[PDB]
């Protein structure tokens, strides 16, 4: 979660409303187990 | 001679004068960064991190150490109480953050009184609950964004013993008290009546006498103070008594132009150090 | 580390770039919640537009820590703080900060 | 210095007997 | 080889077959006081002291050891969470007695399940409603007193995972299930309506081979049972997962000649051992 701790300010002249871009990643002692097929990718009809 | 001189067990020695069979009835006779001058960590995007908890200052030269002394548990040689006393560590000493103030054109400034604001939060305020005896240092740190256009300063002082007086009936007949609710006024804080005086009948000039720092919106948009354990007992009731209050007072009133934000909001963030207890039984609130 | 569809909104998936940010604005009352997820790299949701969370979908389990960085593109003048929160097991979103 | 003063169950065969 | 068997790590040597490049794929092959006959403390008036609290025994080859294991925190090895546990120590590692029971002429038997116990009991409780992961031992002390003129016996054991089942609607046709407060009935404990079954389809007879005690009431007053943390995983949720049940049954039914006292309490205390916590956050009840 994230929250306002103080808030969002502006003097006059900047817009009241901005966005904020978040990224993920895995740390070097992030790993995975047991290989197997995702459910992202299906195939209902012939690829031509 | 008995050695039963209040001044017996200091540094300072002092050639006095006796005819007596105890110390204490002897003459006062003659003595054969600063302390007081809020030290700052130097001189005794920046991170401190404590528990699972990180905030974000900039500077080691910004941060006061009250008095230049460091939180410390109690060394036995001041101690009394000879249970063990739980020192839970990361579960309560960690970054309480506290219910966010609204800073006006025209408000007078708050108060928080130390460690009543966090009897009743997480694991420190059960301990703390749990125990007759309590002890801690804190890590203070105010927080306050305005942008380049704004301006205002904030005085944030720790003044210990913070006892409040009243205005004694405005004619100053009656010896009216503080009610509970203005003495301890929880996570919430407490608003200043008469903030010049610091509802006390002090001066708020001479606060700076007291470990601070200021929250000058041109330049900085935080302060961070840590504080030792000061009382006169090792250990003390943490419902009972209040070691010391956070005062946070606008010296020089907020203002902007009109359009610039006017939602400026004040927040305390705070992390007990070196909290132990002792004499464990029921949980009591007060 | 790649884009977490956080602002992953019913009503914008028509128009799937403003998935790629969410808003922070000038708040009248303190303490507001901004935004809120769950942390399951694997799971439905935000992580799945993340290659991490794509390619743990081609395994079963995992394990490790996790990183969320969060890049403020308001402007320069622009000011502020944030309190992140990553809450282990046990309930449901936090009511309150 | 310190300030503060207190901070195989079977075997591959089975047992022998011995005489009395 | 990748080293990927199921027995890789264990103290044991086996010499199998193998024709790939996985290690599992191998062939089972051939290898090349007991822990299970509870250990007496000895084997591996009396006072126990733990906290603020102390209990009295007689003798240390009267205390069992379950499994012939103390009680240890979790060791860097075996930890996967990487936050620093809080072990409050003092606070948690110590006695906590429960509502006493009465044993009756016809009485069945009782079960407690931990740590459910004690989750809303003290600063133990406290610690684990606020954190997701707990972990601990327990020191477990059930009393009896009774006249050398009375009789019984009274079989005190530790099952771990002790999973309860229903009598399937007495014609074993619902597949019903055990209700939460008879799953986690908490510090009042609950009542077997199939003792002989242990009302979970195994026999009571064979209860024995888990760590156990008798109070068997013409030699002996109390039994005292030190159980260490088993898990498949380090540490756990105190809230959904009860480690092990602990089974009072009266094998040998309760007698007295009419005039002798007839009001026959049980008393369990139980004392948490290295109890420690992790994962933060705020107070879960369930
Ligand atoms: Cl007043
Ligand atoms: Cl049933
Ligand atoms: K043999």
């Amino acid at each position: 979660t994230i929250w306002y701790q103080t808030n969002y300010v502006v003097p006059i002249g900047a817009p009241t409303t901005a966005y904020i871009v978040a990224l993920a990643a895995a740390q070097d002692n992030f790993t995975m187990k047991l290989c197997k097929d995702t459910e992202d990718i299906e195939q209902t009809a012939n690829i031509q | 001679e008995n050695s039963n001189s209040a001044s017996e067990g200091s540094t300072i020695n002092y050639t006095t004068i006796n005819y007596y069979k105890d110390a204490y009835a002897a003459s006062a006779g003659r003595q054969d960064a600063p302390p007081l001058k809020s030290p700052s960590a130097e001189a005794c995007v920046a991170q401190l991190t404590i528990g699972n908890s990180t905030i974000t200052t900039q500077e080691a030269a910004n941060i006061v150490i009250a008095y230049g002394e460091w939180p410390e548990y109690c060394p036995d040689t001041d101690a009394t109480a000879v249970d063990k006393p739980t020192r839970p560590d990361v579960s309560v000493n960690r970054f309480f953050t506290l219910d966010t103030k609204s800073w006006a054109k025209d408000s007078k400034g708050w108060y928080w009184k130390f460690p009543d604001v966090l009897t009743e939060v997480g694991v420190f305020g059960q301990n703390a609950q749990f125990h007759y005896l309590y002890r801690s240092g804190f890590c203070v740190h105010v927080q306050c964004n305005a942008s380049k256009f704004h301006q205002g300063a904030l005085l944030v002082a720790v003044l210990p013993e913070y006892v409040l007086g009243t205005i004694a009936g405005g004619t100053g007949n009656e010896n009216s008290h503080p009610p509970y609710a203005t003495t301890q006024p929880g996570q919430v804080g407490a608003v200043l009546t008469h903030p010049y005086v610091l509802d006390a009948g002090i001066p708020l000039s001479q606060l700076t006498v007291c470990p601070h720092q200021w929250i000058n919106l041109r330049t900085n948009n935080c302060a961070t103070i840590i504080v030792p354990y000061m009382n006169t007992v090792p250990f003390d009731s943490a419902l009972n008594h209040c070691n010391f209050g956070l005062l946070v007072i606008p010296v020089v009133p907020l203002d902007f132009n009109t359009g610039a934000t006017s939602e400026i909001p004040i927040t305390v963030t705070i992390a007990p150090m070196c909290a132990e207890f002792a004499g464990l039984r029921q949980a009591v609130k007060q | 580390e790649t884009i977490l569809e956080v602002n992953n909104l019913k009503t914008n998936e028509t128009t799937p770039m403003q998935r790629l940010c969410f808003p922070v604005s000038v708040q009248s009352k303190t303490g507001e919640l901004c935004a809120a997820f769950r942390a399951d790299p694997g799971r439905d949701g935000p992580w799945q537009s993340t290659i991490l969370g794509q390619l743990c979908r081609y395994y079963t389990q995992w394990s490790g820590s996790l990183e969320v960085t969060f890049m403020f593109a308001g402007s320069f003048m622009a000011t502020g703080k944030m309190l992140i929160a990553y809450t282990p097991p046990g309930g449901n979103v936090p009511a309150d900060r | 210095g310190d300030p503060i003063a207190d901070m195989l169950q079977v075997l591959p065969t089975a047992a022998n007997t011995e005489a009395s």
